């Protein structure tokens, strides 16, 4: 017999998504993991986060209109990064203000949207996911410009004419991969915040399309920033061999390191949240079906010997942490 | 300095003194004023010009 | 040799007495019934980019369209001042140049510098490519300012304390003007093409004729080396800029120093002096990364033109007096109106 | 006209201290710095000493150290070279020169008798 | 027809402007990769004896030297076709990254005027950023000259008596301490004005050489590397 599809979880069309190998099966619209006021508290919590995060990044949103110059080619990607996460936080706030009612696919016939049968997931999903990926790739562009400017010392004021080349990568690599998510119907809607974001209720997503490109971008950024620090440390190791003393080099290394760590290990914790939510959901559904097969009148799994439940604190730190990678540039204009 | 150099200097000074042709300062200043006031209307720097009239808008 | 000293002293004090007698009244009080010149500060209409080293010299020509710019990279760039498009980019044999000239006709361009040779090129050639037309050599010093008076003979100022007037076709020196004891750094031609004046490092500007090799007149009154020179548009006056932070306007006929433009907040040298078309505004480039415009009647600072990151090297005004071009050492040409 | 008249020196008995004077007309004396240069018969131009605008920075050459002194007064617009006794190897002609930039500390005041801002000079012999 | 012709010639002018701008941008990379050097010295200073195996590859106003070390080209000027006055054409060399200033340490008068020339170059307004690679030519001639005993250093410099060899100074093997004292006295006489007016910006690189040494290109390469590294560090407001 095995796992069978509940009668209340039948889709209205051929969306092309397989739920545990069974066609036309969808998760319900309510999250039903934050009972009573908790989700609302979560909502209130993330609302504050929005009214926090914007209130940080506005400090680096107005720093571009003061002057056009004194933003070198190494410092070219940081303003785009800051503005991109500024508008990510802003549109996350207005998606919060939109409400969770018009998010899922509207007695118990309510279910989340699975694919291109949406009404409002379209523009929101491209904006959110494409812009988050663009911000991460822009930080990678910052790292490669730092490596080109401190590992080889190219010009720092004349390589800017190559920026329109890297834009075609920086705006192009996410743009290449933002179409497939809506192409063969792999777009799902978040119900805790009110967001339509990919990777919540499936295993194929957040495995090759969300987690791996993000992880490789962070890996290459860390490797090239470490290479830049090593190169500048070699330049400093040339110093102190003669009768001279340098102290600004420590200050620049500390400032680069703290700016790196204010974005690097935060998004490493974000990947930890993704990995934990991905390895546990595949058996969280089995725990759910074991616990509620008596209510759903569907067959109970015979060997549910490991009961598991998502925790409040991890989701709170996740919904905090996602839009914390955007405040790093706020430290730079401080 | 040198005798020949000083001889050349003094012969140059007497050569330039041979034709004096010197006028008063007042009439030269008046001529400068007259030339300044005669061509004042046609100067495109003292008086700004409309953007359509000049090709340097 | 005491008689030579006595003769020199008696001629010097005779010159001084004649100058004092002809100085019946200063022109500062003459310009008292006229209105002051208002604040006519101008803005950069266009900025010309493309040069890779510092710009040293610049010229306009008869038409107010084709700029010439000389750089120490070894480039003579001809610019269309209206639409901001380079027309020709002539490469040079010697990278170190300090002068460039545009003929009254558009056919020829000139250059010179530390190579002690004045090189001229055609522009409107049959094949369609710029090339070394002629190579005037015979100076034993660096060229500072060469100026065209026609398409067949040129006048060049060198650092060998001597100026020269060459003819183009035979390549020889037509006349040689000697009498300076310091480096001649500037040269301007009178509008009637009969006289010219050369300023040297002797605090002296000597006025020469082109038909004869003799020196017509000599003007003193500075304290340091003269860097720039320019006739009045009338042709009976000129202005000299020197390193003592003073500009000095002399007149030809009275052989007298007339007007001293100076200020207590300026100590930097003066590198380029060019008149306006009417002769009222006097534009002087300074070494304080700025340029100053004065008037020739009240000797007051009319305005300040700023926007250069390095020292000014060349300043020019079109023949119709519309645009003012400033070329400084940050590889940029600024057009003002 | 900028000129630098000179006086003093010449038939000087050894053992006496004299004062070679330079009177400057033309340039304002306070804004510039001045040099003393000497030329020996059979030798080229040789720099002897230099004094700054305020007179605080005074420098000499090695052959005159501890014996000659140079000073100047801006109010009188005059410069003086105080010499005590003489030397058998100082028979030379002396020029007082000025480098042609007021507010600088770099000067080029040694030429092959081609420099502009340099006086006629006084010849001193022993 | 006239409008079509004027549009065609405007397009042709734009195309020619783009082509020559591309040529200028192509030549920019080659221009700002070869380091320029300006060499100064006296007639007896050993002007052309610095580099000998690149001296001959196979006008007289400026003599040129092309020599390449470690895929880096060095473009060396020496100006000798002009007169003795040099306060006006030395401003043409603001953008040069190094002044190779060669000093004859044997003939002395000569060293005093070389010292004055160094003061003039160091304190110049337009040369206040340029570093000076200072060469002490004719060290062997100094080596037999100070052991000859006919010429006393004290006569031309009264401050030599109250001088001692620095502890940081490393004497070369095979020489008496007095020649080392003389060489480092000359070096300190140059360094007392090299390290008095320059508040950062530019410093000197004193080196010792003779007519036999053939490693001067390596020293110039290292000095130019240090100079460009220091300029890069200064332009990033790193004090």
């Amino acid at each position: 017999i095995g796992f069978w599809c509940p009668r209340h979880l039948k889709t209205s069309g051929g969306q092309g998504y397989k739920f545990l190998g069974i066609d036309q099966c969808a998760p319900p619209c309510p999250n039903m993991y934050f009972k009573s006021d908790e989700l609302e508290f979560a909502k209130s919590f993330i609302g504050t986060v929005s009214i926090f995060c914007l209130c940080a990044t506005l400090f680096t949103f107005l720093t571009f209109l003061i002057d056009v110059r004194r933003f070198r080619y190494p410092e070219r990607p940081i303003i785009y990064y800051s503005v991109c996460y500024s508008i990510v936080s802003l549109m996350y706030f207005i998606g919060f203000l939109l409400g969770d009612s018009t998010a899922c696919n509207k007695e118990l016939g309510d279910t989340v949207v699975l694919g291109s049968q949406n009404k409002a997931c379209t523009v929101l999903f491209m904006l959110l996911y494409f812009f988050t990926m663009a911000g991460t790739v822009w930080w990678v562009i910052l790292t490669i410009t730092w490596f080109l400017a401190a590992g080889r010392k190219w010009s720092c004021e004349a390589i800017e004419q190559k920026a329109v080349w890297f834009h075609a990568v920086a705006w192009g690599t996410p743009g290449f991969l933002t179409v497939m998510l809506l192409a063969m119907n792999k777009v799902e809607g978040d119900n805790i915040s009110g967001v339509c974001f990919v990777g919540l209720y499936d295993l194929d997503a957040s495995r090759y399309f969300v987690l791996l490109p993000l992880c490789l971008c962070v890996f290459v950024g860390l490797s090239l920033l470490l290479a830049g620090i090593i190169s500048l440390n070699h330049v400093r190791q040339v110093i102190q061999h003669d009768g001279r003393n340098q102290e600004k080099l420590k200050k620049f290394m500390i400032r680069i390191g703290v700016f790196s760590g204010l974005y690097l290990v935060p998004l490493v914790t974000l990947l930890g949240c993704y990995v934990y939510e991905q390895v546990n959901r595949i058996t969280w559904e089995i725990t759910w079906v074991s616990d509620h097969c008596r209510q759903y009148h569907i067959p109970c799994p015979y060997q549910a010997k490991a009961k598991a439940r998502p925790e409040l604190a991890l989701f709170m730190i996740k919904y905090l942490m996602t839009l914390i990678v955007g405040i790093s540039a706020v430290f730079w204009v401080g | 300095t040198a005798s020949i150099a000083q001889a050349r200097k003094l012969v140059e000074q007497l050569k330039m003194e041979a034709n004096i042709d010197r006028i008063k300062v007042s009439k030269a200043a008046a001529d400068l004023m007259a030339y300044c006031e005669a061509h004042a209307k046609e100067d495109p720097l003292l008086t700004p010009v409309p953007a359509s009239e000049n090709p340097f808008r | 040799l005491d008689q030579l000293r006595q003769e020199a002293e008696q001629l010097k004090n005779q010159i001084r007495d004649a100058r004092k007698a002809c100085a019946d009244a200063t022109l500062s009080q003459i310009t008292n019934n006229i209105d002051p010149v208002g604040r006519i500060q101008m803005r950069t209409r266009r900025t010309l980019r493309g040069h890779l080293a510092k710009i040293y010299a610049m010229h306009w020509g008869t038409d107010s369209r084709l700029l010439v710019s000389a750089s120490q990279d070894g480039k003579l760039i001809i610019w269309d001042s209206y639409t901001t498009n380079k027309v020709h980019a002539i490469p040079l044999r010697s990278s170190w140049v300090m002068t460039c000239a545009y003929a009254p006709s558009g056919n020829y361009v000139a250059c010179g510098g530390l190579d002690n040779i004045c090189s001229i090129y055609n522009l409107k050639t049959r094949e369609g490519n710029v090339r070394v037309s002629r190579e005037l050599a015979g100076h034993t010093g660096y060229l500072s300012c060469c100026r065209f008076l026609d398409d067949n003979q040129i006048v060049t100022s060198s650092g060998d304390t001597t100026c020269a007037l060459w003819d183009i076709e035979t390549g020889q020196q037509t006349t040689t003007f000697t009498g300076h004891t310091g480096d001649v750094m500037s040269l301007s031609l009178a509008p009637d093409t009969r006289l010219f004046v050369s300023g040297a490092c002797d605090a002296s500007a000597k006025l020469w004729d082109v038909r004869e090799g003799m020196c017509r007149q000599t003007f003193t009154g500075h304290e340091s080396d003269i860097n720039a020179i320019c006739f009045f548009p009338n042709g009976n006056a000129f202005a000299t800029g020197s390193d003592d932070a003073t500009c000095r306007l002399f007149d030809l006929r009275a052989d007298q120093e007339l007007m001293t433009y100076s200020h207590d907040n300026i100590i930097c040298g003066i590198t380029s002096v060019s008149f306006s078309k009417s002769g009222r505004l006097l534009l002087a480039g300074y070494d304080d990364f700025n340029c100053n415009v004065w008037d020739a009647l009240k000797a007051d600072r009319a305005g300040v033109l700023a926007g250069h990151d390095n020292r000014v090297s060349c300043l020019g005004v079109t023949d119709d007096g519309m645009a003012v071009a400033t070329g400084s050492w940050d590889s940029f040409l600024k057009i003002w109106n | 006209q900028v000129q630098l008249q000179e006086s003093g020196g010449g038939l000087v008995q050894p053992g006496g201290s004299l004062r070679l004077s330079c009177a400057a007309s033309g340039f304002t004396f306070s804004n510039y710095k001045m040099n003393w240069v000497r030329q020996a018969p059979g030798k080229g131009l040789e720099w002897v000493s230099d004094i700054s605008q305020s007179g605080a920075s005074i420098s000499y050459t090695g052959s005159v150290k501890g014996r000659f002194t140079i000073s100047r007064d801006n109010a009188k617009n005059t410069l003086y070279l105080q010499m005590n006794s003489l030397k058998p190897e100082d028979t030379a002609v002396y020029y007082c020169a000025r480098c042609p930039a007021p507010f600088t500390r770099d000067c080029f005041d040694v030429t092959s008798t081609t420099y502009a801002y340099r006086g006629q000079g006084t010849q001193v012999t022993v | 027809s006239k409008t079509e012709d004027k549009r065609a010639q405007k397009r042709a002018e734009k195309k020619r402007s783009k082509l020559i701008d591309k040529q200028l941008q192509d030549e920019k990379m080659g221009y700002m990769c070869t380091h320029r050097l300006l060499l100064l010295g006296a007639d007896n200073s050993g002007k052309s004896t610095i580099v000998k195996q690149m001296r001959i590859l196979h006008t007289s106003g400026i003599f040129e030297t092309k020599f390449q070390v470690d895929k880096v080209n060095f473009h060396m000027f020496d100006v000798g076709g002009q007169r003795d006055e040099r306060r006006k054409w030395i401003q043409c060399f603001n953008d040069v990254t190094a002044i190779i200033f060669v000093v004859d340490s044997s003939d002395y008068n000569r060293l005093q005027e070389a010292l004055n020339l160094f003061k003039s170059i160091w304190n110049n307004r337009w040369l206040r950023t340029i570093s000076v690679i200072l060469f002490l030519n004719k060290q062997d001639l100094l080596a037999e000259k100070v052991l000859a005993g006919k010429s006393k250093i004290e006569d031309y410099f009264p401050e030599f008596a109250r001088y001692t060899t620095p502890e940081d100074a490393t004497p070369e093997p095979g020489e008496d301490p007095r020649v080392t004292r003389a060489k480092y006295f000359i070096r300190d006489e140059f360094l007392r004005i090299s390290t008095a007016s320059g508040d950062g910006r530019h410093y000197c690189y004193p080196h010792f050489t003779c007519a036999v040494d053939t490693e001067n290109a390596r020293r110039i390469f290292n000095d130019c590397r240090d100079i460009i590294q220091r300029m890069h560090l200064r332009q990033y407001e790193l004090l």
